[PDB]
């Protein structure tokens, strides 16, 4: 019952969703910031560097938007 | 009226207000409508030269358009045979009401309160409702 994963660490593996654990309930509904509005250079190099230093939300909503917003892209 | 009067009696001698006004009324004694009908003819004329770029029954008074109606109810009463300073200061008052509607010199304010008279809109412009400016954060 022990499963082993790839590197060899026992656990126990649960059928639930991580998501439905009735903890993360306020964490996994987030509306999104859209901040591709009126983006200025200095922005968008603050976010990237947020990104870079580990906070990936507002890169992820960037990335969103660019995707959505330049067809040509 | 700008100016009552009282405040023509005051700052011209009101013995020679007196002197301008008795020959002008019917009876012949000394009169006061004939000074307020020149006051009010004064003005006119001066609420001819700023209904330009104002609204012309004014909130607030310039202090110096007292002044101004003062010289030219002066001069609307010396009409028979005025002096030379008279025609003079008329003229400058005529010239300064000249430069007043053209926009060269504002007439004032209210000596009280410092407030400026208003008026409408000298310049006026309408454009279609603006698409793609700035101000749409959309986009960009």
């Amino acid at each position: 019952g022990r499963i082993l994963d790839i590197s060899g660490q026992p656990f126990d593996f649960d059928d639930e969703m991580q998501s439905r654990s009735d903890e993360l309930a306020m964490v996994m509904k987030r509306t999104q910031e859209h901040p591709s509005s009126g983006v200025t250079p200095n922005r968008a190099a603050q976010m990237l560097r947020d990104a870079e230093r580990g906070d990936l939300t507002a890169q992820a909503d960037l990335a969103f938007d660019m995707e959505e917003k330049d067809t040509h892209l | 009226n700008y100016a009552t009067v009282n405040d023509l009696c005051a700052r011209y001698t009101r013995t020679r207000l007196d002197i301008l006004t008795r020959p002008k009324t019917a009876d012949g004694q000394p009169d006061d409508a004939v000074a307020e009908q020149a006051l009010a003819d004064a003005s006119a004329f001066i609420d001819g030269y700023l209904a330009a770029r104002f609204v012309l029954p004014l909130t607030v008074v310039p202090s110096l358009l007292k002044r101004q109606c003062c010289v030219v109810a002066w001069f609307y009463l010396n009409e028979s045979q005025p002096t030379e300073q008279i025609t003079a200061t008329y003229r400058d008052t005529v010239r300064w009401l000249e430069q007043v509607r053209d926009g060269k010199t504002d007439p004032g304010v209210e000596s009280r309160t410092a407030a400026s008279p208003e008026g409408e809109d000298l310049v006026q412009v309408q454009s279609d409702p603006p698409v793609f400016s700035r101000k749409q954060k959309g986009f960009i």
